[PDB]
């Protein structure tokens, strides 16, 4: 049938960009011309393909990863980026075919006090590889003294909180991320768009 | 550290109960708590957890505005509170310390274990998102296996497979974290692999001692939690 993107986009529950999600879209016909008409997105940036070329168009493999992020670093999930979150928490390959989309979510992941269950690494000993993922509660060890597991001098839990308040910035304000990763290789296709499907 | 839990407790249909785990060390240092069930019926839930350092939550879905999880590093005591019982909520109740490592599909494991708190409420179904057969048969120090199969949500994705060991009146054990990897005291005949939307558990050199129920465990990302399968008992002939 079509393929689940609601189910992604739409979801009750977004993940912290140091645990993002990913999901497999598979064996469906994605109807991508639904999601590039809406208006509700502050970024849809695609990269090595064509948001239009799409609906025409086969792949082996189609990941689409979700987490939250901060406005000002939305930029930072494109390829070739530094910064905490690409090189601790979300890493893009350089060769990245796909496109990342982001929408402003302050109603939903923002509180007046603050919602601090969205979190994101700012240490971490070595950069993330393109798609790896880290969920480690290590002390971070920043200088020569080692940290014997607890927290203290140069020695740091390795993640914090977004403070998601209303009130703030836009760029201090939560964004929800939605990265479909798009993979063509001399295999069978999974997803197809609806120009190369047939419906009964 | 050991993980030390509060003590059964019978409750009425629509009361509330509220369980502790207290930590050995008294430190609760940077460990996430958390709180898995096992109900008759519907099999091993993650309910949700807390790390205590930052006093952040998290929560299942089916359980949230119903379920509600604290911490007090003071006490080295957390805490979960499911309000509105219903007959279905009898269940052995487990505090466990939820693990985590670097890979490009990590997700976490439950490596400690406390006995679990039992609650019973006094007067459907579940399906697991991850499909085990009910029962497989092995003769002795032969090669047998499990299979664990996830949709495109879990598997599919590329999430990692972990392992549980469960013998009769005890509690869950992690087996296998990663897909092939063997905490220590774990015998070399116990292998794991992942290829597809489906995981392997290999035995050989089968032993009656390795009678009991295997349960595998992977992240869904369409529920956004831990989810585990229906479990498989072994037997050997
Ligand atoms: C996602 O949701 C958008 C809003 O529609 C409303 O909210 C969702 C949660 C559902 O309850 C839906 O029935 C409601 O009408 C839609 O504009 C959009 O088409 C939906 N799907 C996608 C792929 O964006
Ligand atoms: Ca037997
Ligand atoms: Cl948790």
């Amino acid at each position: 049938n079509l393929c689940p993107f609601g189910e992604v986009f739409n979801a009750t529950r977004f993940a912290s960009v140091y645990a993002w999600n990913r999901k497999r879209i598979s064996n469906c016909v994605a109807d991508y011309s639904v999601l590039y008409n809406s208006a509700s997105f502050s970024t849809f940036k695609c990269y090595g393909v064509s948001p239009t070329k799409l609906n025409d168009l086969c792949f082996t493999n189609v990941y689409a990863d979700s987490f939250v992020i901060r406005g000002d670093e939305v930029r930072q999930i494109a390829p070739g980026q530094t910064g905490k979150i690409a090189d601790y928490n979300y890493k893009l390959p350089d060769d990245f075919t796909g496109c990342v989309i982001a929408w402003n979510s302050n109603n939903l992941d923002s509180k007046v006090g603050g919602n601090y269950n969205y979190l994101y690494r700012l240490f971490r000993k070595s950069n993330l590889k393109p798609f790896e993922r880290d969920i480690s509660t290590e002390i971070y060890q920043a200088g020569s003294t080692p940290c014997n597991g607890v927290e203290g001098f140069n020695c740091y839990f390795p993640l914090q909180s977004y403070g998601f308040q209303p009130t703030n910035g836009v760029g201090y304000q939560p964004y929800r991320v939605v990265v479909l990763s798009f993979e063509l290789l001399h295999a069978p296709a999974t997803v197809c768009g609806p120009k190369k499907s047939t419906g009964t | 550290v050991q993980l030390v839990q509060s003590g059964a407790e019978v409750k009425k249909p629509g009361s509330s109960v509220k369980v502790s785990c207290k930590a050995s060390g008294g430190t609760f240092s940077s460990y996430t708590i958390s709180w898995v069930r096992q109900a008759p019926g519907q099999g091993l839930e993650w309910m949700g957890g807390i790390i205590p350092i930052l006093g952040t939550t998290n929560y299942a879905q089916k359980f949230q505005g119903r379920v509600t999880i604290t911490a007090d590093e003071s006490t080295s005591t957390a805490y979960m509170e499911l309000s509105s019982l219903r007959s279905e909520d009898t269940a052995v109740y487990y505090c466990a310390r939820k693990f985590g490592y670097s890979g490009y599909g990590a997700t976490w494991y439950f490596d400690l274990w406390g006995r679990g708190t039992l609650v019973t409420v006094s007067s459907g179904g579940s399906q697991s998102v991850l499909t085990q057969p009910p029962s497989v048969s092995g003769a002795p120090g032969q090669r047998v296996t499990i299979s664990c199969t996830g949709n495109s949500s879990n598997i599919g994705a590329g999430y990692d497979v972990h392992w549980y060991q469960q013998f009769p009146g005890t509690a869950p054990k992690l087996l296998i974290y990663g897909n092939s990897n063997r905490p220590s005291g774990v015998p070399d005949r116990f292998s794991g692999s992942k290829s597809g939307t489906s995981a392997s558990l290999a035995i050989t050199g089968l032993q009656a001692e390795d009678e009991a129920d295997y349960y595998c465990q992977s992240y869904d990302s369409s529920l956004s939690g831990s989810v585990f399968g229906g479990g498989t008992k072994l037997t050997v002939l």
